[PDB]
């Protein structure tokens, strides 16, 4: 579903306050902790044996930053998520064969992290707008399966 | 399947909810209805308006049911048979909707109890809610 | 969906042998029995209270025939499933709001019914070709969500 | 959560499998590998050619585990703890793959035991395989 203009302003305003060094790493780390099979795609990343080990892993933090940047690209091109994520879709679908349900999971983990950081500022209407974003992103990332 | 550590996390985290149970249950429902509008089709007999007394009251029922589920965490099928009757036999709720409410519950807990919502507790709560969801959507009588 | 020449010949040959009066109704019936929440979408169909009631229900059988006919249309137009199922997708997605996981489930129940009817003739390569087909149909029905 | 009727259906159906359990396990694996080639990524060290003795041997192991699950249907977490360690802790198998194997097992049973594969039994068997899947993909120890 399309974001409304009010929703687009709300998501963008909140996103400007996000800690870009950290939030991506927390989302990726939580994915690896909450859904541990996703660790299979990151065997070269080192120690992922405990929650602390995952969250404090420099490669998880670094790679999370990249994940966050891609979400930032989506927020700047919401009318063209297909185009924006075309390359990433090929990598994740054609090369890595990540099951698409996992893209949905990461999206929702990111939403949980935003709630964690922003508290009562992450209002139900604000969440609803972000659910549209993460759904659009997941869908764009799974495009090669469509 | 919850580990012993999972059960300690859920007991601890949900125990910190306390008198805010209905508040959080209501908020999770509101979050679900706004974020995933198709879920509203299960509640045509409810006043779903924002700040509805019926939603606040139902949030309390949902939250109180979870407390019952945590209290009988090793015998959830028996403990929650009436609710399985309701959700699986009567209402025939598509399991996707349970994933949606569970997610909204985690969002609510993360926003309100950020110190408690560690990666490990997040994991355990997600498993607990999935477990409750499986029981409520299964026909086992 | 892309099938090799031998896959196309294999799926077509089997499909010609399908009992068009029964196979659709057994697939839809089994969906309603195995995944009972799907009954919510069929309140107007009457008695669905037991497996025998579902399988013997005249409306389940009749509707099953229509479902089977859609799969036949899809088989005829494998190169353009998105176009073929455009109006059906609008119905299932925009009007009925059927969660798309259920599309995958019905495709796999159909495959179970084909196995049930054809036995050892439903070989692993034949199944593989049909899994490509039902995945394509499920994806096409879900296109309005993409 | 299996009903008493579900457990009777599973046990009745698995009884008719008999000495063919390994054959069916092998066929389900083969059907999985051909229909869902991404699943082969979990077995890079296996001979996966058609007729592979290794796949036949593995089909027997899988079938034997399911037999053990049938014997311990009310005690699956305890009975299957080593297999959970393997699949959940060590292999980290994505749960979607269990849905694929479970589906291929149903396809195999429908192909071989059509008189046994009633809609009721199909439903019970699907639930049983989902239950086993949940145990093998959870870390609870
Ligand atoms: C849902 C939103 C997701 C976004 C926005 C995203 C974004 C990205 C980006 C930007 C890269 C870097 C590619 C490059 O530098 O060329 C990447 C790599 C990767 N992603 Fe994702 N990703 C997502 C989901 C997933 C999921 C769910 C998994 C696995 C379960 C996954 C596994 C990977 C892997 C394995 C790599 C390559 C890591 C490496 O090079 O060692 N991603 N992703
Ligand atoms: C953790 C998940 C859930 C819990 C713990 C839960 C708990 C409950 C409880 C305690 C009731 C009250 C039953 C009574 O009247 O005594 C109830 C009712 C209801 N629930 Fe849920 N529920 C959950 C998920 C869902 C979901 C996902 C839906 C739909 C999307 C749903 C739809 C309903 C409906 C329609 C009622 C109507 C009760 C009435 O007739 O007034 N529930 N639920
Ligand atoms: C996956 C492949 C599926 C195919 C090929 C298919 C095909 C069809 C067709 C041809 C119709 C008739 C529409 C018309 O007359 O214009 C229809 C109607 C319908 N389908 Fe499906 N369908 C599928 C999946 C599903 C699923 C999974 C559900 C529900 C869980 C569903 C629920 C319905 C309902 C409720 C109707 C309308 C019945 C009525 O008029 O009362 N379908 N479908
Ligand atoms: C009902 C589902 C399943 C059952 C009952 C099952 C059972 C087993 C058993 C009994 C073993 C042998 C343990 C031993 O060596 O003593 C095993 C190994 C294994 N399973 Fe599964 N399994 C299931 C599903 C899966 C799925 C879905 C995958 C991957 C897609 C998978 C991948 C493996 C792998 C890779 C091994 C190790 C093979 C080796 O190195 O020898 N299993 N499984
Ligand atoms: C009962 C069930 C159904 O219907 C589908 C999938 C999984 C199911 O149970 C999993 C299972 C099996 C054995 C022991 N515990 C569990 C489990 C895992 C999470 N919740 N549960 C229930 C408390 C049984």
């Amino acid at each position: 579903v399309h974001l409304t203009p009010v929703e687009k302003s709300a998501v963008t305003a909140l996103w400007g306050k996000v800690n870009v060094d950290e939030v991506g790493g927390e989302a990726l780390g939580r994915l690896l902790v909450v859904y541990p099979w996703t660790q299979r795609f990151f065997e070269s990343f080192g120690d992922l044996s405990t929650p602390d080990a995952v969250m404090g892993n420099p490669k998880v933090k670094a790679h999370g930053k990249k994940v966050l940047g891609a979400f930032s690209d989506g927020l700047a091109h919401l009318d063209n998520l297909k185009g924006t994520f075309a390359t990433l879709s090929e990598l994740h679908c054609d090369k890595l064969h990540v099951d698409p349900e996992n893209f949905r999971l990461l999206g929702n983990v990111l939403v949980c992290v935003l709630a964690h950081h922003f508290g009562k500022e992450f209002t139900p209407p604000v969440q609803a707008a972000y659910q549209k974003v993460v759904a659009g992103v997941a869908n764009a990332l799974a495009h090669k399966y469509h | 399947v919850l580990s012993p550590a999972d059960k300690t996390n859920v007991k601890a985290a949900w125990g910190k909810v306390g008198a805010h149970a209905g508040e959080y249950g209501a908020e999770a429902l509101e979050r679900m209805f706004l974020s995933f509008p198709t879920t509203k089709t299960y509640f045509p007999h409810f006043d779903l308006s924002h700040g509805s007394a019926q939603v606040k009251g139902h949030g309390k029922k949902v939250a109180d049911a979870l407390t019952n589920a945590v209290a009988h965490v090793d015998d959830m099928p028996n403990a929650l048979s009436a609710l399985s009757d309701l959700h699986a036999h009567k209402l025939r709720v598509d399991p996707v909707n349970f994933k949606l409410l569970s997610h909204c519950l985690l969002v609510t807990l993360a926003a309100h109890l950020p110190a408690e919502f560690t990666p490990a507790v997040h994991a355990s709560l997600d498993k607990f809610l999935a477990s409750v969801s499986t029981v409520l959507t299964s026909k086992y009588r």
